[PDB]
């Protein structure tokens, strides 16, 4: 199948520069024009910029918000897309998004998110959440991680390296006075546990911090 | 440039329904005979956005006929027949036709179903918050619906409303409910000189509130 993938985001000072890649497999890369789109809540989706073929004289086109700040390559060679984004502000926060095009497709990739803050990174505190001490109340019973403290986004959190998924809530992280705050539950009959271990898998690159938190019974 | 204006925000829908999303634009999007760049899209919780119809009406290869698109003059239409459970997320029109390239604001698809109360589970601070100061109170308030509902702390009896910290995911595809969880979070000071921590949810479901609560002697 057609696979885009971006990279190159994370934590910014305002005014300072970020360069994203975005490497297209699948089809013949140097055919089809391609573009940056970003997201983010205040905005929705905004198209950031487009650059056309070889053919073309590799002519690109700008959104307002960005023009001479931005700038849009291609390595047709290497199948890549690049964005060198210069004097970046807070409003440059978003997910940004590689996508290619034609009269009868459009793929986008992943995303890769951007952060413009001048808040410093921190690791998470990853606490386990087990139930109040009782005797099996219930055919069920419910297990929880408490991811606090970090910034910026994001955080991966999974159970049991992600063979445990079904029962699992996993609430988008909260952000109050520079730091993001996140939790997941899981559920699973009251005989799975605690006979059989259930352990929070969390990571922040931001911070090189990788924690593995069993759940105990109290 | 174009402003592309998207009607409703949201979308209530019952499994079987058609929905019919609406999106005006500011001016004609003929490119050329045969070609109006109108695309819709939909984005998934936790995806980016996958196109299903493009220049009006043309389905993108692997979207089934339940779903089709038409356009008259600046007016577009996506319409949703046979509508599934997996059909929720949020749907976007795009124009392609003049540069900057320009999106509407989105409709959210909600699945209409049965009323369900929340499953609700309360967690005290785990000892290893506790050495370092802090103690955060938990509340997972689960699979419910409508998505309306309302959480209240009290300590010792006494509402306690600075220092809560909540957040919802987006509906459930499979069983179309929703979920929060709720995090109180005080110093380990003021958790260990009050006895009583309880989780307290009203829902259209109930007429009495769901309660939760443990006492910090007991465990």
């Amino acid at each position: 199948e057609v696979k885009l993938e971006e990279s190159g985001g994370g934590l910014v000072q305002p005014g300072g520069s970020m360069k994203l890649s975005c490497v297209v497999s699948g089809l013949t890369f140097s055919r089809f024009w391609m573009s940056w789109v970003r997201q983010s809540p205040e905005k929705g989706l905004e198209w950031v910029a487009e650059i056309r073929l070889k053919s073309d004289n590799y002519a690109t086109h700008y959104a307002e918000s960005v023009k001479g700040k931005f700038t849009i390559s291609r390595d047709d060679s290497k199948s890549r897309l690049y964005l060198q984004m210069n004097s970046l502000r807070t409003e440059d926060t978003g997910i940004y998004y590689c996508k290619i095009y034609f009269y009868s497709f459009s793929y986008w990739g992943q995303g890769t998110l951007v952060t413009v803050s001048a808040a410093k990174t921190t690791a998470p505190s990853v606490y386990p959440l087990a139930p109040v001490c009782g005797d099996t109340t219930g055919s069920s019973v419910t297990l929880g991680c408490l991811v606090k403290g970090y910034f910026p986004e994001p955080v991966t959190l999974t159970w049991n390296s992600g063979s445990l998924s079904s029962g699992v809530h996993t609430f988008p992280a909260v952000l109050q006075s520079d730091l993001y705050t996140l939790s997941s539950s899981v559920t699973v009959t009251s005989s799975t546990w605690p006979s059989q271990s259930i352990t929070c898998n969390v990571a922040h690159p931001a911070s090189s911090t990788k924690v593995d938190k069993k759940i105990e019974p109290r | 440039e174009l402003v592309m204006t998207q009607t409703p925000l949201s979308l209530p829908v019952s499994l079987g329904d058609q929905a019919s999303i609406s999106c005006r634009s500011s001016q004609s999007l003929v490119h050329s005979y045969g070609n109006t760049f109108l695309n819709w899209y939909l984005q998934k919780s936790g995806q980016s956005p996958k196109l299903l119809i493009y220049k009006v009406s043309n389905r993108f290869s692997g979207v089934p006929d339940r779903f089709s698109g038409s356009g008259s003059g600046t007016d577009f239409t996506l319409k949703i027949s046979r509508v599934e459970a997996e059909d929720l997320g949020v749907y976007f029109c795009s124009q392609g036709t003049h540069v900057p390239y320009t999106f509407g604001g989105g409709t959210k698809l909600e699945i209409k179903r049965a009323d369900a109360a929340p499953t609700v589970s309360i967690f005290p601070p785990s000892s290893e918050q506790l050495t370092s100061g802090g103690a955060s109170v938990v509340c997972f308030l689960n699979n419910f619906y409508p998505k309306d509902i309302n959480v209240k702390w009290k300590i010792d009896g006494s509402e306690r409303q600075n220092g809560v910290l909540n957040s919802w995911t987006d509906q459930d595809s499979k069983d179309s409910t929703y979920s929060m969880s709720s995090t109180l979070t005080l110093t380990k000071d003021e958790y260990e000189r009050h006895n009583s921590y309880t989780c307290e949810a009203t829902h259209k479901t109930s007429t009495s509130p769901i309660v939760k609560s443990f006492n910090r002697n007991e465990c």
